[PDB]
RNA sequence: ACGGAAGGGCACCACCAGGAGUGGAGCCUGCGGCUUAAUUUGACUCAACACGGGGAAACUCACCAGGUCCAGACACAAUAAGGAUUGACAGAUUGAGAGCUCUUUCUUGAUUUUGUGGGUGGUGGUGCAUGGCCGUUCUUAGUUGGUGGAGUGAUUUGUCUGCUUAAUUGCGAUAACGAACGAGACCUUAACCUACUAAAUAGUGGUGCUAGCAUUUGCUGGUUAUCCACUUCUUAGAGGGACUAUCGGUUUCAAGCCGAUGGAAGUUUGAGGCAAUAACAGGUCUGUGAUGCCCUUAGACGUUCUGGGCCGCACGCGCGCUACACUGACGGAGCCAGCGAGUCUAACCUUGGCCGAGAGGUCUUGGUAAUCUUGUGAAACUCCGUCGUGCUGGGGAUAGAGCAUUGUAAUUAUUGCUCUUCAACGAGGAAUUCCUAGUAAGCGCAAGUCAUCAGCUUGCGUUGAUUACGUCCCUGCCCUUUGUACACAC
């Protein structure tokens, strides 16, 4: 309660690559003047899910294919900070459009 | 497509003043959905037993 | 009271439909969309699907 | 509820597009505009963009709690 | 055809209970979710309401949703037999 | 607009030089025809014919033979509580353990029935009534106006002789001047970064700790409060980098073009995404709870259930798979990808052990995933052998017997496996397609479809040519001049 670490891991996935380095920008800069040892933002792999399909409704015409794409973009930070004022900073200002999991480890 | 639904009085139970108590036989069962059902030939029509039936009269 | 109403539709083209026309063809099932193609041509845009390359 | 991050955002996705076309065909003569769906802790938070904010809201929030109960009566929200 | 008076009941008095229904459109569902009846009833009762008025209809993906009206809130309270504008039926219930 | 008029251009959906083929065989698959109870349909040059995401056992399904049900709102007039209506055991009947209908007598209770209106549904009609979308003209390079100039006018110039470009891209010429759309720019992706930010979900070196060797350090197995360090390789954010740079040649010495050097990169750096105006009676009413109108709506063209058909086979055509062998087949050994996808929002991707010739089964495991399947140990390919020019140990159609798996169900054989049968086919006619560099071609893999099923498609990598950097001969398209009695425009 008092100082303690805790072995968090912050994994944040999105579709919007500018709004997830924000936070990605805010998580590092508040381990940073709160004087934490972390581990950097850690970048997975872009996945691109690809849908490919038939431009006409019906089937008449040159047969023209679309490939559509939704690119999602995953980064994860380790952390260890007291439990209580990394919850009331990181709880808040959840950015719309990306997905924040906070979960923590025993390792 | 139907029952005729004609105008069916009490059956089954005769009278009061039939010299002179009331004459109802078939004394009274578990089953009061007491109550008289159909008899098509030695059958009888299971109307309120919906988990055990075990008797013929 | 009616046991004659329904016929196994668990597997197959019958026992799938797009979520928004209720269409057995030309069915997208890739990461559970569940939308017909020519469904998803025209939402594409607001799923999140857009065309780059 | 223990889904892939990829059909999560998928499901997040035709989520999006069910309401637009819901708001679409719903707030009609309301003017409604496009719809942004905020998700934080504990709470989703919808924000419709409409012209008119005055119909939509009703009377002392006629109509709009009326959409929230038919959202979270379709999607399975408590 | 026909439909079971408890089970209209329980229909309507779920309606008047918010004021809002949501039915999946497939009839031989067999249960509605949180109303204890078929779907085939849930959507043929709110769609007897509807043409004679006392209800809003919209599809929307197959969906049906279905919103009380001002005057179809006077029938299903004359219907379910509640004291008379005591319980508004329950729009404006707690947050006000 | 058209021309069996003249000129100029452009383009491997044109040709030249060639490569691989296709057309010939057997199979697969679509189409017509024939057959049929039905063999549902739409589309017919490019711009119909592995197309409708159309790999149909049921479902899908629209068709055929049948059987149910109403999921016919609402309003009005009757019908009823001396009961408008509902549902059934059993038997007959029925494909049926459908009370469908009868026999029967129970059950239920203005929820319904009958008629009238009025609704609803419809993969019913009409794409020549429409919307939206898509395809095509055309991915070509084209379109438009303000002011000015010409003309009574419709109209015209600008928007052009030439040169140049992939480009109406430009340089120029110039009664035009300055502009807008389109092109380009842009965006995405591929290639470079020992420079930045960092990583036990990526990798590497030491080793706290070891450890197994053969040896005395080469190969390796292990732990990150059961260690230290780092970022080259991987990842992805921010940036940088090319601008055809420099030099030479050539051009009306301009736009540009060519060569060399340098460079990760010099074909618009490669490939794409988007993409103007005006149109087509192009396709789709069978994607849509898009839709006018017509048709139908209870003995239904609504919906469901059972069965069947969509696959039916004298034949004609299109996309294809496998081949005709030794640049090979077969056996053994070597043995290397990239793009993906994946279950608790229920059985998805499956390691390992065991069993089985095999297909497969079985007991566990890990993975909601840079973590686990998975180093997807892929095939072609490489090496060593067997065969030896024989329709042969090429080829694998057709067919028999059996073992399995998916599924409610496999017969008209779902598919797989085993043994057996072992056809045509000896390089393919007239004709005809695609293609210029990591391309063609060969080779597989993942994904879509998907319970099962690919000989299909969409992508991905592996191996990796020959030929030409051109022309207007053919074909098509565009422009200019010209002729027209065409404008429903040859
Ligand atoms: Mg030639
Ligand atoms: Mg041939
Ligand atoms: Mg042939
Ligand atoms: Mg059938
Ligand atoms: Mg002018
Ligand atoms: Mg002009
Ligand atoms: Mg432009
Ligand atoms: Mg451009
Ligand atoms: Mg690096
Ligand atoms: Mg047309
Ligand atoms: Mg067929
Ligand atoms: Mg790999
Ligand atoms: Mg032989
Ligand atoms: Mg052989
Ligand atoms: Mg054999
Ligand atoms: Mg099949
Ligand atoms: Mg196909
Ligand atoms: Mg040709
Ligand atoms: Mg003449």
């Amino acid at each position: 309660q008092q100082q303690q670490i805790i072995k968090i891991r912050i994994t944040l996935t999105s579709t919007k690559v500018k709004q997830l380095e924000n936070v990605s920008s805010n998580i590092v800069k508040n381990a940073e003047q709160h004087n934490l040892v972390k581990k950097g933002p850690v970048r997975l792999p872009t996945k691109v899910l690809k849908i490919s399909t038939r431009k006409t409704p019906n089937g008449e015409g040159s047969k023209t294919w679309e490939t559509y794409e939704m690119r999602i973009h995953k980064r994860y930070i380790d952390l260890e900070a007291p439990v209580q004022i990394v919850k009331r900073i990181t709880q808040i200002t959840i950015e719309p459009g990306v997905d924040v999991e906070v979960v923590v480890a025993s390792n | 497509h139907k029952h005729k639904k004609v105008k069916l009085a009490v059956l089954s139970y005769y009278k009061v003043d039939a010299e002179g108590k009331v004459t109802k036989l078939r004394r009274e069962c578990s089953n009061p959905t007491g109550v008289f059902l159909a008899n098509h030939k030695d059958r009888l029509y299971c109307g309120k037993c919906h988990s055990v039936y075990k008797v013929n009269a | 009271e009616n046991v004659w109403f329904s016929h196994p539709r668990r597997y197959g083209k019958g026992s799938r439909q797009c979520r928004v026309c209720s269409s057995h063809t030309g069915l997208i099932r890739k990461y559970g969309l569940n939308i017909c193609r020519q469904c998803f041509r025209e939402k594409a845009n607001d799923i999140g699907f857009n065309k780059f390359r | 509820a223990l889904i892939s991050k990829k059909r999560k955002l998928v499901a997040d996705g035709v989520f999006y597009a069910e309401l637009n076309e819901f708001f679409t065909r719903e707030l009609a003569e309301e003017g409604y505009s496009g719809v942004e769906v905020r998700v934080t802790p504990t709470k989703t938070e919808v924000i419709i963009r409409a012209t008119r904010t005055q119909d939509v809201l009703g009377e002392n929030g006629r109509r709009i709690n009326e959409l929230t109960l038919l959202v979270q009566k379709r999607f399975k929200y408590a | 055809m026909l439909m079971p008076k408890e089970d209209r009941n329980k229909i309507h008095q779920y309606l008047f209970q918010e004021g809002v229904v949501v039915a999946k459109k497939d009839f031989n569902q067999a249960k509605h979710e949180e109303i204890d009846t078929k779907n085939l009833y849930v959507i043929k009762a709110l769609q007897s309401l509807t043409s004679k008025g006392y209800v809003k209809t919209q599809f929307s993906w197959q969906y049906y949703y279905y919103t009380l009206t001002e005057e179809g809130v006077e029938y299903l309270r004359e219907y379910l037999n509640l004291p008379e504008h005591i319980v508004p039926g329950t729009y404006i219930q707690e947050r006000n």
